[PDB]
């Protein structure tokens, strides 16, 4: 909880001071504004006519002569409008692709836990929280990252009584003297027993199989009670 | 990614013609849009090429001796005895996959082929010496036999199946990666996409620079001939006609480039997703990383693209 | 005296994984991280 | 005890509650031990 609180506290400093992100929404706004500005500035061009204002051409020319200038300006402005509409259509397709990606991210990271690697953050995804930004969305991907690694000596299986004992879950590790069974993303060593191991064949096929003792709680308790029963029988006999 | 190109308006349309250049000034900003569009396309190509490959914080390296539990990776690990550190398959792909004089310069990619090869080698070394752990923070080493047990357990097969069949599985994988160099260039099928991209770009450039010989209704396709043979006021009409024709050609080229850039960006986003999921981990998505139960993949840099070697269990 | 310098790109710190033959690395701790991802909608 | 795994003691978790966790092996062993003790007591007297 303390780690999560510290991480959420730093989200307001690594979002507006390091630049990097938050440039995509501003880039969209800048692209739209620049396209509109270029479209509106094309009204000052002449395209070969005598003036860029239709009122001037209408006032200074007869209709039959002014048809040519009017048509030239119409052609120029129609070309400008066609270019603007084409660029807007392509930008709309790109934005719709991004919006489909955003909806997929919301559904698969906020509304659930995602096993897709690097889809909802660098690390093992825990959850995500959405935030609304002008013309966009912002996610806060909570991820689990292993930090402090200590490397042990491993082995694929344990041949105890001539049988190979593979791990039910996790890997076999040893710190130098004893062998344990630990989970795979965290060092939680446990004594190797039959409860967390399963046997498949002998230890003549597995490569790198390591000798150790597989502890059997059932046999331990059976021997514990059998010794007491034998002692009681011996005392009763003599 | 596709080829980054840049265009000069005046040189292409009215190159070395002051009056023609002045007549172009009557169209306003009709080509600053073209320049901005092409610059955006080039920057997006660089972004695609960076996003697909640059997914490792550090550049991992294999140990000096290449033994990974019987799996033969010599056909994808870097080959030091080359000017560029490219593997066998990477070199084959580079070998198989094979206009400026009118304001049409081609910008070079931001990442050299050597840098892409380095990125690919780092990803491969991480994925064979650290499993999927290198895609989720610090890279934790693990024997390759235990990593294949990882992957077998990830698809509903107990690890004892691998450990009791390590020899056969290793031989099968070595043979399967042996057949890649024959099922890549002789059967056609794939590898046509990168060649198609290269051909489409070269063909578009040639078509755009072939419009300079058209007349569009003018007397001649050479600006100097019209300029010399005619008085200014009458030649204005023909110069305007040629300007309109060449502007339409440039705008058509830019529009098709934008559409192809969108398609290639879609492909590059898909490739980045494929790298992040198939390479940096084991995918449970069906048919996403190969036909069968996905085990683990490898990237191989190719000209204007990436090649994945999807290992599957069938 | 600050000036403009042109240099070759760096692809990251050169790290060699200690890939042994029968050794595995297991974390003993972790770190919760809250990254960000901004998508135009 | 088949569907629950033990981890540490009860002074660490927030919200841990008291309850009996039934043990099959312990119950069977206790029953058989009681039967054997009763048989031995009957044999002695
Ligand atoms: C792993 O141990 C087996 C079993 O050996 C028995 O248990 C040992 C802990 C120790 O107390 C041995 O003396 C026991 O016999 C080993 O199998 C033995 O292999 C040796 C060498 O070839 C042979 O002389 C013995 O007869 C074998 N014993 C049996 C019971 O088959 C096995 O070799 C050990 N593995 C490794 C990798 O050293
Ligand atoms: C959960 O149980 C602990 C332990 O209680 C003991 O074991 C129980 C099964 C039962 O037999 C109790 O009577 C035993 O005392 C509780 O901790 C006890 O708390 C009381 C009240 O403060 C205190 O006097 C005892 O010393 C504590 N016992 C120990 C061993 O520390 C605990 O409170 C129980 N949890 C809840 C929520 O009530
Ligand atoms: C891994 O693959 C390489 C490449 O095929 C093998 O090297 C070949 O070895 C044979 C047998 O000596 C030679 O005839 C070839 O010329 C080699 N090819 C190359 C490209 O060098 C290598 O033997 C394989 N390793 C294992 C362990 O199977
Ligand atoms: C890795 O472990 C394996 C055995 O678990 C070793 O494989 C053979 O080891 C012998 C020496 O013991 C070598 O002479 C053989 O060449 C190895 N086999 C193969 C197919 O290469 C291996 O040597 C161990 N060590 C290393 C450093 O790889
Ligand atoms: C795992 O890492 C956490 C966070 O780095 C460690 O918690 C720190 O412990 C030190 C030593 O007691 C304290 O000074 C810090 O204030 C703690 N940090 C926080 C954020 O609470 C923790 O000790 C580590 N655990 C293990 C088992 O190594
Ligand atoms: C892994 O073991 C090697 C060899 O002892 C050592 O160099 C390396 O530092 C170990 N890894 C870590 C994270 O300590
Ligand atoms: C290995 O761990 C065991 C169990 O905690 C301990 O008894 C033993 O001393 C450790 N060995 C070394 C070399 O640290």
């Amino acid at each position: 909880a303390n780690q999560f609180n510290s991480a959420i506290g730093k989200i307001q400093d690594s979002l507006f001071s390091t630049a990097s992100a938050l440039g995509k929404l501003q880039d969209v706004v800048n692209h739209n504004a620049q396209a509109l500005n270029t479209l509106v500035k094309q009204l000052s061009s002449k395209f070969g006519a005598i003036s860029s204002v239709l009122n001037d051409i209408l006032s200074r020319l007869d209709p039959p002569e002014a048809e040519v200038q009017i048509d030239r300006l119409i052609t120029g402005r129609l070309q400008s409008l066609q270019t603007y509409v084409t660029q807007q259509l392509i930008r709309a397709a790109e934005i719709r692709a991004s919006a489909n990606l955003a909806a997929t991210k919301m559904s698969e990271c906020v509304l659930g836990q995602s096993k897709r690697v690097d889809f909802c953050g660098k690390g093992y995804h825990l959850m995500s929280f959405p935030q609304s930004a002008p013309h966009g969305v912002v996610f806060l991907h909570v991820t689990y990252v292993p930090a402090q690694e200590k490397n042990f000596t491993t082995a694929p299986a344990i041949c105890h009584d001539g049988k190979a004992h593979f791990p039910r879950e996790g890997v076999f590790v040893s710190n130098g003297t004893h062998w344990f069974l630990t989970q795979r993303n965290f060092y939680e060593p446990q004594i190797i027993t039959t409860d967390n191991t399963f046997v498949s064949g002998n230890c003549d096929v597995v490569i790198g199989i390591v000798n150790n003792t597989v502890y059997d709680p059932l046999q331990l308790e059976l021997d514990s009670f059998k010794e007491e029963l034998d002692k009681y029988f011996k005392n009763h006999t003599s | 990614s596709m080829t980054k190109t840049s265009v000069d308006c005046t040189m292409y349309i009215c190159g070395d013609s002051t009056e023609c250049s002045n007549l172009l000034l009557q169209y306003g900003s009709f080509c600053t849009q073209l320049k901005r569009a092409l610059t955006g396309i080039a920057v997006e190509q660089d972004k695609n090429t960076q996003e697909v490959f640059a997914q490792v914080k550090q550049i991992y390296k294999t140990p000096p001796i290449k033994y990974f539990g019987g799996f033969n990776f010599s056909q994808i690990l870097p080959d030091p005895s080359k000017p560029s550190k490219r593997s066998f398959i990477e070199d084959l792909l580079f070998n198989k996959v094979t206009q400026k004089f009118n304001g049409l310069t081609v910008l070079p990619p931001l990442l050299t082929d050597e840098m892409i090869a380095q990125y690919t080698s780092a990803l491969l070394a991480g994925t064979i010496t650290s499993g999927w752990t290198f895609g989720a923070g610090a890279a934790l080493q693990i024997p390759f036999a235990m990593q294949m047990a990882y992957r077998f357990n990830g698809i509903g097969v107990t690890q004892n199946v691998l450990y009791e069949n390590q020899k056969l599985i290793a031989n099968q994988f070595n043979s399967a990666i042996g057949k890649i160099q024959d099922s890549l260039f002789s059967t056609a099928s794939a590898l046509g996409k990168l060649q198609d991209v290269v051909n489409h770009n070269a063909q578009a450039l040639n078509t755009l620079v072939k419009q300079l010989s058209s007349k569009f209704g003018a007397i001649s396709s050479v600006l100097n001939d019209i300029l010399s043979r005619l008085d200014p006021p009458e030649a204005e009409v023909q110069i305007d006609r040629l300007i309109t024709g060449r502007l339409q050609s440039l705008q058509t080229y830019v529009t098709q480039q934008l559409i192809r850039a969108a398609e290639i960006r879609a492909s590059a986003n898909l490739a980045a997703t494929k790298m992040s999921e198939c390479v940096l981990g084991q995918s449970k998505r069906v048919d996403f990383c190969g036909k069968g139960y996905h085990l683990m993949s490898f990237p191989q840099s190719a000209p204007h693209g990436v090649v994945f070697l999807h290992v599957t269990y069938v | 005296s600050q000036s403009i310098i042109a240099y070759t790109m760096s692809l990251g710190a050169e790290n060699s994984v200690a890939y042994s033959n029968n050794s595995i690395a297991i974390p003993t701790n972790f770190t919760i991280s809250v990254t960000t991802e901004i998508l135009p909608v």
